[PDB]
């Protein structure tokens, strides 16, 4: 796998055309008060193609 | 972490700033004035300077000034 290449899997709302959101902040999927910290329902918002 | 860069009361200078689909559009107009108090009643229209294809989510803004 090549791990240089990635995409966003999670967001709070969809992009408008060319809305260039680069932020990597940990995604609270509602249940867990993640506050930017990893754990259950505290997802990394991207994925690598590998 | 610097994803873009560029370089080029006797008067009233007017500007307009807006964004469409990441294209940030800049408009201007200048004149001398004699109502030194406040905004003049009569008409004028601004014209474009640049459109910057920058893609940023914008909702808030602030001005910058000289300091002593």
């Amino acid at each position: 796998g090549n791990y240089n290449y990635l995409y966003r899997l999670f967001r709070k709302s969809n992009l408008k055309p060319f809305e260039r959101d680069i932020s990597t902040e940990i995604y609270q999927a509602g249940s867990t008060p993640c506050n930017g910290v990893k754990g259950f329902n505290c997802y990394f918002p991207l994925q690598s193609y590998g | 972490n610097c994803t873009f860069e560029y370089v080029s009361f006797k008067n009233l200078r007017e500007f307009v700033f807006k964004n469409i689909d990441g294209y940030f559009k800049i408009y201007s107009k200048h004149t001398p004035i004699n109502l030194v108090r406040d905004l003049p009643q009569g008409f004028s229209a601004l014209e474009p300077l640049v459109d910057l294809p920058i893609g940023i989510n914008i909702t808030r803004f602030q001005t910058l000034l000289a300091l002593h």
